[PDB]
């Protein structure tokens, strides 16, 4: 997977992600955008596969955007014990709980970073005000690292694939470099959801296993868009 | 641009067991069943299959609603075994997917 949170020259936050998984020929058909309604009003939007209630991609209107990437760390008995005896919750259910409950961006970052999880994950969160973009590298108990944007010092985007950002990326599966090269070439002034879709369309950021690309900006909630790839 | 994903509504005011059914009615449920059979059969070890069935009576209660009720609602609607619907929804946690 690949998730991107970035900020333009105008202080707006954009968020996009590719969800990579095998079995595309069957799951592409099942992709849906779901608007979850509370009392007739859209409480939050999410993208899932019909039959799967957890959200790996979601948006709270005018509050924040969330997407989660896979982090392979630990052994099966850690997930089993964390789920059975330590009463941690699933990774994609916390994303949805955050979209439904958290009142603002800073509150979602705290809920996503500190709530115990059955497995590791990378949470990418985008907000509405400037600087509101972060990569939360998660452990089962808490956050292993918190990596916010730094526009004033030039770091106007964060790219997260499936590896710890402070270590080098495997040369065998190096989609991070392509995303950054595409972001470096786009530029902060030209940044937009359309431009974010073009970046997430770069090979191998968009690869054989990509099922869908979602782009979103909580500050402009109506532009939420999921596109299914090479059906 | 490539085709936009279908967009549907889910009312959180409805009971969890009925929340997703308005969405499922738009799909040939056999296709959902077929996608499960390919992803499950090609990944799950048997001891997990027995284990999750062994623990369905527990997983239903200590895992937080409405996630458990929503899964049970779609599973019965599709005439599937809850153990498998719970397994798909816990695919990331099982680590075997
Ligand atoms: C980390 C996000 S991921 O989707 O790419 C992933 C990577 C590794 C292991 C598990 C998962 C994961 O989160 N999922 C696996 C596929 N899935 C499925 N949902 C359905 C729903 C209906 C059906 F017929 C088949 C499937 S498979 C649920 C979940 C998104
Ligand atoms: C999904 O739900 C939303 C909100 O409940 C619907 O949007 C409303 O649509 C009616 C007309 O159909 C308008 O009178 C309201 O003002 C709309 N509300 C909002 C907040 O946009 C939307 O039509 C529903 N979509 C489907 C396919 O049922
Ligand atoms: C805790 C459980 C076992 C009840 C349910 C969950 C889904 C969390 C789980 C957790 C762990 C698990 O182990 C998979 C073992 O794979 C090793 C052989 O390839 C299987 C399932
Ligand atoms: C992107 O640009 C910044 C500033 O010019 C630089 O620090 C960074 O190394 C560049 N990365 C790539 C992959 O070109
Ligand atoms: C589920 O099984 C019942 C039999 O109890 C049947 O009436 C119904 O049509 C079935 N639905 C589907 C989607 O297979
Ligand atoms: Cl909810
Ligand atoms: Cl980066
Ligand atoms: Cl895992």
């Amino acid at each position: 997977c690949t998730s991107i949170v970035a900020q333009d020259s105008r202080g707006h936050i954009y968020h996009g992600r590719n969800l990579d998984y095998p079995f595309g020929n069957v799951l592409r058909k099942l992709t849906v955008d779901v608007q979850f309604l509370k009392n007739g009003q859209i409480a939050f939007t999410g993208t899932t596969f019909i039959g799967y209630v957890g959200l790996w991609t979601g948006q709270s209107p005018h509050k924040f955007t969330v997407s989660g990437d896979e982090r392979d760390k630990g052994w099966w008995w850690e997930n089993a014990i964390a789920a059975l005896f330590r009463r941690h919750i699933p990774v994609s259910w916390l994303i949805r709980a955050t979209l439904s409950e958290s009142e603002n961006f800073e509150a979602a970052v705290g809920k996503l970073a500190k709530t115990p999880l059955i497995a590791d994950v990378y949470y990418i969160v985008g907000g509405t005000s400037p600087r509101e973009g972060v990569v939360i590298t998660r452990n089962r108990d808490g956050p292993a690292d918190i990596w916010p944007l730094d526009p004033l010092n030039g770091a106007w985007f964060r790219v997260e694939t499936n590896y710890d950002h402070w270590k080098p990326a495997p040369k065998e599966d190096d989609r991070r470099t392509s995303a950054i090269k595409a972001l470096n070439a786009t530029g902060q002034a030209n940044l937009s959801l359309e431009a974010l879709f073009q970046i997430l369309s770069v090979v191998p950021v968009y690869n054989n296993f990509t099922i869908y690309t979602t782009v979103m900006s909580a500050g402009s909630p109506d532009k939420y868009m999921t596109r299914i790839r090479n059906p | 641009s490539p085709p936009a994903a279908p967009r549907f509504n889910v009312s959180l005011d409805s009971v969890p067991e009925l929340r997703w059914l308005p969405v499922l009615r738009h799909y040939d449920l056999d296709l959902v069943r077929a996608a499960m059979a390919q992803v499950i059969g090609d990944r799950v070890p048997k001891w997990v299959h027995v284990l999750i069935g062994k623990v369905v009576l527990e997983l239903e209660r200590f895992l937080p609603q409405p996630f458990t009720g929503e899964i049970r609602g779609m599973c019965d609607f599709m005439n599937l075994s809850l153990a498998d619907c719970l397994l798909v929804n816990l695919a990331y946690e099982s680590s075997v997917f």
